[PDB]
């Protein structure tokens, strides 16, 4: 081996980082509009919750590529 | 005379200090009984502009402009520019010609210390020179070689900064003591203690060779600062001291603009000299033409900011140390004829 | 063998992270408009869900390209 | 075998990731307008869908560059 | 083979990626405005499509750089 | 030497937590903007405002746990 | 250790840097809306300070990883 | 010899890509206003078309410097 | 080697750089709202300056990080 | 020579790249407002062209800096 | 020797950054200017001077490019 | 040596550059609100000036960290 | 001999360029609001020009960094 043993780790960190950044970018507008709707009605709490509960699939694939990289280490 | 904002405020000065009241007046009217900064800008502002520019040729062009404006005030008609929406009377022109007279005086003397004429000139005429290239006189401070002159120049710039700041703080403390504004004097003396502490600490952290009296010096400074903060019971003083630290180190801009402008002019004249040398006999005509035209474009581009930096340094910093802005004073106006 | 492996790995990580970034900036505005619609109408649930759940094609090609490099490693 | 393999790999990663990011930016605003149109008119379904399924051309070319460098490896 | 061809490969990927980024940034706004115009008018359909089908020039130049440096490979 | 690997895995740690924090921060910006708007107008949606605020730190907890799992490399 | 320690230094500095980035981009909008609320009411002040004092948690975790690698020396 | 050719090549790629990104950033707003005028008037076709065309300059200088660097290659 | 020292220097410089830019983007909107409130009232100046001044945190952790690595140098 | 040709070419390319990027960001808003003016008045064409080709002058500095590196290349 | 290339890449990033900054400046500057011109047709001088202020970034970029060019 | 000198100089560059960027991004909105208030009021000059000129402190600490780096030589 | 000269050149260029960027972002909004104030009343000329000519300071310190590093030659 060599410097690759750490370069793979850099890949892990970069992958999870931009994954989290993408989910944050989505969740900002999603939860903002959801909060407005909830403050209006207080009846759509489940719908707003699930709508904010989609965009983290990105970070499960991010942890997925992280874990397969960890196994490949 | 502590009967609130009652007294209208009018200002008067010795006859040489009247033109700068135009500069200082339009910001705010000071409270009655408050010290006025009207004599300080006459001595400081053209001095700083002189160390900024240092260009003899542009000083001569400014003198030509001053001759044009003095001819305008001699013919005694108003100058009008409808494009820029300025109507001004001849007396304002006279005040401005006084300003530019002092301005070109300081510019000329700082230029003869800074012998560069339209930039580099020693390559064509050896009246000035270097230890490298012989001449009639060496340049006293060659403000191109930043290897040795730069440290000296930031030293004088920071020295001007120190002097201006404790002058403002001492004025604030004097007013706080005299007007029974005793807490304001406490704030001022806390600023002085904290400031001497941080400058001593920075001098030790940068170039110390022995401890000596310095340790007791910043310890006394910080003790004065924390005591003055402590009994005053106002806790806003803590980040405000780093605000003052920023005001101390904000004074490098004069050296920065001077170096930038002078090196730009030197590059322009070096291009002109290279055009003269490379092309042979005929290259001097094109070299002079291009040198003059780019010199004019760069001057109408750059003379605004070079003028703005020192008067700005007077405006934001000094007037805020002693307390110019926080209340407005009632202006003076007599019930007299319109004529 | 050796030093190449970490370089392939950072390739994987940057690919998946950038794909996540793109789909995130998409689904931000997409789900914002969708949650506004489901707020004011309550019957556009299916249309809003398919409109929000279409643009993840990018991340499926992301795991495909990451997987083919993982096999090539 | 050496730097070249992981370096063509990071070339692949850059291509696919930036294509995905660009199209994410595209159908963000595209699907926002499309969802609004679907909400207010309900008859512009075909137009909204074609208008949203233009901008994956970028990712399919990006997959072509990924594939040709895959063959080059 | 050669390392140099390896760095040309990164050149290809980053070039087409930036081209895709630029054209997608264009298509987002123009297609959103065109979708609004189609929803309100429906008669300017040819104009809306052609205004969306100018921005493929930026990517076909990118594929042209790809083909010429691929020949260099 | 093997020391450089330790340094650049530490670099990986730092960039992981950095982008995780950046993403959750740009989330909380708009989230809390809408939340304090609703709170200043209503004062009674307070619990809802807090839960809506305290979802997206999932991002930083995966950031920290990936930080510890590279920390276990020693 | 030689270059290793400087690489740790780069890691800690960058980590706290983007931690500060995230908290700053949060507190911008947070304190803007809070200042508007305090301007129109002045009685919601405690709510304003608490809602502004959640988003430095990122700063404390960032300095936590910084202290961890400082312990790694 | 060798590595310098690939370095020139990645220079080519970043040049053309950045030129494309800038010009596409232009035609986004340019064509937005253009199709607005087109939808409102239908007689603004010539002016809107030349106005949308005019940012092709940046990419023809891009392929120009690409041509020079390819000739050097 | 001096690579260690240079790495410590770039780490501290970039750390204070991102810290300063984060507190800048915070103070932009913060002082904008403060200026609006002051122009409306002229009496909220204490609340305005404390709200505007509170983000000196990000920079003082930036400088204490810089001082820590300076002492380690 | 050797490798130096590669980095000087990279400098050429990125110089013209961000020169084009900056002037494109200028011409976007400039020509958008100009298109609005030409849609309204039909008599503002000369002013619109001078104001649009006025920020096109940023690319000549890019090409001359690239050219004086090309003289060394 | 080989140090010449990094001088050139410094040239390039300096001029490109300066050009991009003056571009994002003149975008808003000229937008406001053309709006005022379309409404007035008398603010021409003010608009042109406001637009010819912000290229100081590009001249300083050329100064830095030229001093490293002389050093090259 | 030389490598340490160059890389610490680079660190100086990032420190001052990002400090300048943060100060500018604050300066834009602060000054815009200031000139609006001045134009509508023409008496808010002092308050607008102190709020406007305040955030230069970031540039001052950037110069400070660059200067201690210079003295480290 | 070492390659420190080009690396300090990179440092100075990075510093001056980012300072130019920061003051560009400042001057954009400053001059936009200044022109907006001018178009209604021409008596606000002087204040607009002072407010536009404040933010040069950042590029002045950027060049200051440039020549203090230039003194190392």
């Amino acid at each position: 081996g060599g410097l690759d043993r750490g370069l793979i780790a850099v890949g892990m960190g970069l992958a999870v980082g931009l994954a989290a950044l993408g989910t944050g970018v989505a969740q900002a507008r999603i939860g903002a509009a959801g909060v407005g709707a909830i403050a209006e009605d207080r009846s759509n709490f489940g719908t707003a919750l699930i709508f904010l509960l989609l965009p983290e699939t990105l970070v499960i694939f991010g942890l997925l590529i992280a874990f397969i990289l960890n196994g490949r280490l | 005379h502590h009967e609130a904002d009652r007294i209208p405020v009018v200002l008067d000065n010795p006859p040489w200090a009247k033109p700068f009241e135009l500069l200082v007046s339009f910001l705010n009217t000071p409270k009655y009984g408050t010290f006025d900064p009207t004599p300080v800008v006459p001595v400081f502002f053209p001095f700083w502009f002189g160390m900024i520019v240092g260009d003899i040729g542009y000083a001569l062009l400014f003198y030509l402009v001053g001759r044009w404006l003095s001819g305008y005030v001699k013919r005694n008609e108003p100058l009008v520019i409808d494009l820029f929406a300025l109507k001004l009377k001849p007396q304002v022109i006279g005040k401005l010609v006084h300003i530019l007279n002092w301005m070109v005086f300081w510019t000329v003397v700082w230029g003869v210390i800074y012998g560069e004429f339209f930039g580099t000139f020693l390559e064509h005429l050896g009246v000035f020179g270097t230890p490298e290239h012989p001449g009639l006189i060496p340049i006293l401070i060659h403000r191109i070689d930043t290897a040795k002159t730069a440290n000296l120049l930031i030293l004088l710039s920071v020295a001007f900064g120190v002097v201006l700041v404790f002058f403002g703080l001492a004025l604030r403390a004097y007013l706080g003591l005299k007007h029974r504004h005793m807490a304001h004097f406490w704030e001022g003396v806390g600023y002085l203690g904290g400031l001497v502490g941080v400058l001593a600490l920075a001098a030790s952290y940068l170039g110390n060779l022995q401890a000596g009296w310095l340790q007791g010096l910043m310890y006394l400074g910080f003790g004065v600062f924390l005591l003055a903060v402590l009994m005053s019971r106002i806790w806003l003083m803590i980040p405000e001291i780093f605000t003052q630290a920023g005001h101390i180190l904000s004074h490098i801009r004069i050296y920065a603009v001077g170096a930038a402008g002078g090196i730009l002019a030197g590059l322009l004249t070096d291009v002109g000299f290279a055009l003269a040398e490379r092309l042979g006999l005929l290259g001097v005509l094109l070299g002079l033409l291009v040198a003059g035209v780019l010199h004019l474009l760069i001057l109408l581009l750059t003379t605004l900011g070079h003028m703005l930096q020192p008067i700005r340094l007077l405006w934001v910093e000094f007037f805020t140390k002693f307390g110019f802005y926080e209340e407005n004073g009632r202006p003076y106006r007599p019930f007299k004829s319109v004529r």
